[PDB]
């Protein structure tokens, strides 16, 4: 779930 | 409404919190008691008597 | 080249009503366009499609 | 061959003894034979008569010469001569080293200076680091004037910050002059930054004005370019304490020294001449005949002339005969009448020797400002992080804060992190200045028999004002320093392997167990530790063969398998379960929160800002900007 507010994957950066 | 919820019947709490805040006593303006009373409720926290009181 | 599609039919068209005479021709870097501050300067200067209209290209 | 010539000193005959001496110094790769002249007085006749015969009976290459009694319009004489007879000159000192801006055309005079606009960077640069930006500007009526006056709004414009102008006087400050009218428009000014550009007398007519119309005091700070100051080696009075000024290297060396590093230049040039072509061109110096139109061969020469290095100083000469990219310092003067550096200035980046401007009083006993204080702090990832600044422009990325781990010598990091956000806007509420420096000794706190480390004990023993950042509660800590009220609630917490019922699981309560005995974290000289110790010794007892490195290291064990349970604060334990790799889990959760507290900002007992900043951070935390920093910093994936 690519959100536009903000994601938890988006906002704090992963690896892949 | 925690209390009622749990514990008579047939409600429930919606969500969560969203503005949290905390209890404290109130006193007069610089008054000379603040102080200690505040190291009493430090006290209290630490020892877990507030841990046995909120369970009870 | 040879180009074709949407902007190309609406220039055609524009150009039709004012009449004017158009020369296409592309860009050279192929970035949009944006601000840039070159080394040692803090004088912006603009890169891209956006410098190529300002210069006067 | 090289010439040298002196003026107007105490006689130097020993000194030019010592610089005809070394005929193979041996330091040079060349071996050209020196010798010197000396001209009694400066004058026009008299320079042009010993030059002129000089060059024109000694078959010379170049010359190189020394400065005087410091007088004005020497070095138009000397452009003239190598504009005439096409012979390259060099000034190492004195008044004759003043960038002389528009040279004839066909000269080369190649004078060691630095140009008024260069020298107005390191201004504005020094101004940047202390925040002031008031910009009151004074600037007499010399003929130089109108450079300045244009130079500083140049530079206005090609700075991040907005410089707020104040305002621009010209005044009558020669000899001879209405002294009333001057008096009541500098009584009429009110602006904690002056910059004047002036000459030595006019600098020393218009300070003792100031003096005069109160304007001198520990308020204000003055800035003046190396026009002014003199001799730097005899400062009078009315001078003001803490007067600033950027002079370039070499600012204290010896006469003989510059004239040995002008010959290494020549030298220098000549043999880079040789490696290309071979020779070392013949002279021109028909200084009777006066012949000569362009000529390609000395052309070529002076171009190869221009750069240079020497071991670590190099004199990269511009077209204009002023070298470009210097490594200028910064000199002020200090309490005893006696010019000190204060910072250096290498490749575009400015340093300090103080981290505040120290500023003086009339009975010399120094003060520090009501609205300023010092706060300490140090590193947790979460809330206060540290990043060396990066490459690009020597200042750090906006949104950040200057901060420097002290322990002399320092290398200036910067903080971001959730705390500093909350500093940065209780600076912006409650009006005041701070500056932020990181701690050297243990964590957080202890009281090994009074000796407290850490930022509790950098508060309690009066070496700062505040301290932020991972600090909790307890009752042995507020008895010795005050607190604010909590903004970021925690407690004590346990991180297990995604098996217990709380504290008071006999797993805990009772370490008799035969075959698993459990393994606990406890990073000691900490928060918890003290708790847990006073609260269940034999916990305490059995708790030693535990991991204790960082809240790093511990969360490799568990991943590993070396260890079973993990107990520690909530705020960084429930948070540092937000982004892993995979997802490990505490037990139930908030409803698993022991002794429940929160941060607290420490502050100095019965210290006027605790009712300051308590009613802010009462306000900040009412209307969920509190929330808008936790959504933006404290958020993970799992
Ligand atoms: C506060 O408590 C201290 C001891 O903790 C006691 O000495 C003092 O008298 C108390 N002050 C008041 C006003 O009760
Ligand atoms: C500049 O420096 C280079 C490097 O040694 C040298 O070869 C050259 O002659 C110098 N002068 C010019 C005009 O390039």
């Amino acid at each position: 779930r690519i959100t536009g507010i903000n994601d938890p994957r988006l906002r704090n950066p992963s690896d892949k | 409404l925690e209390f009622e919820a749990s514990q008579k019947c047939d409600l429930v709490t919606t969500g969560e919190l969203f503005f949290r805040s905390g209890f404290g006593i109130g006193m007069r303006k610089d008054s000379p008691w603040k102080q200690n009373v505040s190291l009493s409720i430090l006290k209290s926290h630490e020892n877990g008597f507030m841990e046995d009181l909120d369970k009870t | 080249q040879c180009c074709y599609g949407f902007c190309i039919d609406l220039l055609i068209k524009l150009a039709r009503t004012m009449n004017f005479t158009y020369e296409v021709h592309l860009v050279a870097d192929g970035k949009f366009g944006t601000q840039e501050r070159v080394n040692n300067s803090n004088k912006k200067e603009w890169n891209g499609m956006m410098g190529e209209l300002l210069s006067g290209q | 061959t090289v010439a040298v010539v002196f003026s107007s000193s105490g006689p130097p005959q020993a000194q030019f003894r010592a610089r005809l001496t070394p005929q193979s110094f041996l330091d040079l790769p060349l071996e050209i034979q020196p010798l010197t002249v000396g001209v009694n007085t400066t004058n026009p006749s008299s320079l042009l008569t010993q030059i002129c015969g000089l060059l024109g009976a000694a078959h010379v290459h170049g010359i190189v010469f020394e400065d005087n009694v410091d007088t004005e319009a020497v070095a138009q004489i000397l452009d003239f001569i190598s504009s005439q007879t096409h012979v390259p000159i060099l000034s190492i000192s004195g008044g004759s080293a003043v960038v002389l801006t528009p040279k004839e055309p066909g000269s080369a005079f190649l004078q060691l200076g630095v140009s008024l606009e260069q020298q107005l960077q390191v201004l504005f640069k020094v101004l940047e680091e202390y925040d002031w930006s008031a910009f009151a500007v004074i600037t007499s009526l010399h003929p130089g004037h109108a450079l300045f006056l244009e130079g500083v709004r140049a530079v206005a414009d090609a700075s991040h910050v907005s410089w707020r102008l104040l305002d621009v006087v010209t005044l009558e400050l020669g000899p001879g002059g209405p002294r009333a009218r001057t008096q009541r428009l500098l009584r009429q000014l009110d602006a904690p930054v002056f910059v004047a550009y002036c000459s030595r007398e006019e600098a020393e007519v218009l300070f003792a004005e100031a003096a005069q119309a109160g304007l001198v005091g520990p308020g204000h700070v003055w800035l003046v370019p190396n026009l002014a100051l003199g001799s730097t080696d005899a400062p009078p009075a009315t001078f003001p304490v803490g007067l600033i000024s950027v002079v370039t290297e070499s600012w204290r060396l010896s006469l003989r020294q510059k004239v040995r590093d002008g010959v290494a230049i020549l030298a220098l040039g000549a043999h880079s001449y040789w490696r290309q072509h071979g020779t070392l061109p013949a002279p021109a110096g028909d200084c009777r005949v006066h012949p000569g139109p362009v000529s390609p061969a000395r052309e070529a020469f002076y171009r190869h002339l221009l750069n240079v290095t020497w071991e670590g100083r190099d004199f990269s000469f511009s077209p204009g005969g002023y070298l470009v990219q210097p490594t200028m310092v910064v000199i002020a003067l200090n309490r005893h009448r006696l010019w000190e550096m204060v910072g250096r200035w290498e490749h575009g980046v400015l340093y300090m020797k103080y981290p505040v401007w120290p500023r003086y009083s009339a009975s010399l006993q120094p003060v520090v400002d009501s609205r300023h204080l010092t706060v300490a702090t140090l590193e947790e990832r979460p809330f206060v992080i540290v990043e060396s600044p990066d490459p690009g422009t020597g200042g750090c990325v906006p949104n950040t804060v200057p901060c420097r781990r002290q322990s002399a010598p320092y290398t200036k990091l910067c903080c971001k992190g959730f705390c500093i956000d909350i500093l940065k806007k209780l600076a912006r509420v409650v009006k005041f200045s701070y500056d932020l420096y990181l701690v050297t000794n243990g964590k957080h706190g202890k009281r090994v028999r009074g000796v407290w480390n850490g930022m509790i004990g950098e508060v309690y023993y009066k070496r700062a004002d505040m301290a932020i950042g991972s600090l909790t509660i307890n009752e042995e800590r507020s008895e010795i320093v005050d607190f604010s009220v909590p903004f970021v609630e925690t407690g004590i917490s346990v991180m297990v392997a995604r098996t217990v019922s709380g504290l008071s699981d006999k797993k805990f309560q009772r370490p008799q167990d035969q075959y698993p005995p459990f393994r606990f974290g406890t990073v000691p000289n900490g928060s918890t530790e003290r708790n847990i110790r006073s609260n269940y010794r034999d916990m305490h007892t059995h708790m030693v063969k535990f991991n204790q490195r960082s809240v790093e290291d511990a969360l490799t064990s568990l991943k590993m398998g070396k260890l079973d349970a993990f107990i520690y604060d909530a705020a960084v334990l429930n948070y540092m379960a937000g982004k892993d790799e995979g997802c490990k889990l505490v037990t139930i959760g908030s409803g698993k929160v022991f002794a429940t507290t929160g941060y607290g900002i420490a502050m100095q007992k019965d210290s006027h800002w605790k009712r300051a900043i308590d009613l802010a951070l009462l306000q900040f935390l009412g209307d969920g900007e509190t929330q808008k920093l936790e959504t933006v910093w404290l958020s993970g994936i799992c």
